[PDB]
């Protein structure tokens, strides 16, 4: 019943105090964008930053399957979008945060479907 | 003087058409550097000059294009000018990378290896290349064309480029070829262009824009060498990150051009003329197919 857990090691590894993953691709982009999490081009607003989607996905990163069962990667080939406040460790933000499936944007990050 | 809100400078004609001696390549502002935005790569910089370049060329952008990337792995182990790309490029844009070192990327596909190693049987809109061996950077031995990747490169263009298809491929003082110079006469026009972030170095990337399958003129690879270090020793190109701050024009025109499977009789002058233009693209439109060769070998003894 073994598989390796990269999520909690990388978790406890940033608790102990160390370096986040680096070299995490900036995009340049215009700072307008929807603000959505995960898109098919950059899509920062003004206070967020574009990265191409694999150099921020811990697994594509490691050389390990992805938690999927068919291993299909959520970020490959696309866009995530950082908060400014938290671009120093995107695949900490990446693996930490979670996407609304209504709107798309970062629960806690954007989406405020929970209003009114 | 507005060199520095340009993307990069590119070969002026009445240089292409000297006949210069090659000289070594001395760049006054070598060892400077361009300012970049904060936390951007300079490969990333670098990428998006050049795409910015290309928006100003007659790129065929059809529907279902096939993009191709060679060099496309870093020292880091990821694909900076490969998310640059696809950034540009439609979406939806078939995009394949491949690097002699392993990396993760964007890419809808990636083959590690040698260059040679990499098969298609499929033909390419457009070819984008940054290998570069840094070894052929010797200053004490003679400056001659060099082979190796830039081999399979000149046969790729020829059997695997479409007709109308464009392409770009970083070469410096010591990294060049005479034969991809004189492809470069294949096409309806072409240029060295040089990145505004990069203009300290030697690099440029040779863009072949509209290929014609033949000769439109001849040109001498090992002359044009020459001229292009000759334009570099005498146009000092100021360094700038100008263009980065301004992206709202950036994203490749999606321009849907035409697709036709044609034979190379049925190549006329009209065809050329759309070709020239930008306006046509020659090729089937099969699925995309590509493999790498693998050396199969038992070392037990
Ligand atoms: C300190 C800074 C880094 C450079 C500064 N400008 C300088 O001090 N230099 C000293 C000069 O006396 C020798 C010369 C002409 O070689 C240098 N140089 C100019 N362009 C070059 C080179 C070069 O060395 N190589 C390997 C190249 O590829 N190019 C394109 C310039
Ligand atoms: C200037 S770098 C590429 C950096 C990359 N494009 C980026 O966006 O960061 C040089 C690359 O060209 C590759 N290269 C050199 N020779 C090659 C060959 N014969 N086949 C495949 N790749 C080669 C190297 O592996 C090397 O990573
Ligand atoms: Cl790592
Ligand atoms: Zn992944
Ligand atoms: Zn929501």
């Amino acid at each position: 019943a073994f598989a390796v857990d990269a999520a909690k090691a990388y978790k406890d590894y940033l608790a102990s105090g160390g370096q986040p993953i680096t070299n995490c691709v900036k995009m340049l982009c215009t700072h307008t964008g929807t603000g959505q999490a995960i898109t098919v081009t950059p899509e920062a607003n003004m206070d967020q930053e574009s990265f191409g989607g694999a150099s921020c996905c811990l697994y594509c990163r490691c050389h390990i399957d992805h938690p999927n069962p068919k291993g299909f990667c959520d970020l490959k080939g696309k866009y995530v979008q950082i908060p400014t406040t938290c671009a120093n460790d995107p695949v900490g933000f990446t693996l930490k945060n979670t996407v609304c499936t209504v709107c798309g944007m970062w629960k806690g990050y954007g989406c405020s479907c929970d209003q009114l | 003087s507005s060199q520095a809100w340009q993307p990069g400078v590119a070969m002026p004609n009445l240089y292409k058409m000297q006949r210069m001696l090659l000289e070594k390549c001395d760049l006054q502002n070598y060892g400077d550097s361009a300012t970049l935005p904060k936390g951007i790569m300079m490969n990333v910089a670098k990428y998006t000059q050049l795409c910015q370049y290309l928006n100003t060329l007659t790129l065929a952008v059809p529907y279902n294009m096939r993009v191709i990337h060679f060099g496309a792995g870093s020292d880091k182990g990821v694909a900076p000018g490969t998310a640059v790309l696809r950034q540009w490029l439609p979406t939806g844009t078939l995009l394949v990378d491949s690097d002699l070192n392993d990396f993760v990327s964007d890419a809808d596909s990636t083959l590690i290896g040698d260059c040679a190693t990499v098969h298609t049987a499929n033909k390419w809109d457009l070819i984008i290349s940054d290998m570069y061996d840094p070894k052929t950077k010797n200053v004490t031995k003679e400056n001659d064309s060099k082979e190796g990747f830039f081999t399979y490169i000149c046969g790729f263009i020829q059997q695997k480029l479409a007709l109308g298809g464009s392409v770009a491929i970083k070469i410096t003082e010591h990294s060049w070829n005479a034969d991809l110079y004189k492809l470069m006469g294949h096409f309806a026009w072409w240029t060295a262009f040089v990145t505004n972030v990069n203009a300290s170095s030697s690099e440029a990337f040779l863009i072949g824009c509209n290929y014609l399958g033949k000769p439109r003129e001849q040109i001498d690879g090992y002359v044009m060498h020459a001229n292009y270090i000759f334009w570099r020793n005498t146009n000092p190109i100021q360094l700038s990150s100008y263009s980065l701050f301004d992206m709202s024009k950036f994203p490749l025109k999606l321009r849907g051009t035409a697709v036709m499977s044609l034979k190379e009789g049925q190549i006329n002058d009209m065809i050329l003329s759309l070709l020239s233009k930008g306006r046509l693209i020659i090729r089937e439109n099969n699925r995309v197919v590509i493999s790498s060769d693998v050396l199969v070998n038992n070392e037990n003894l």
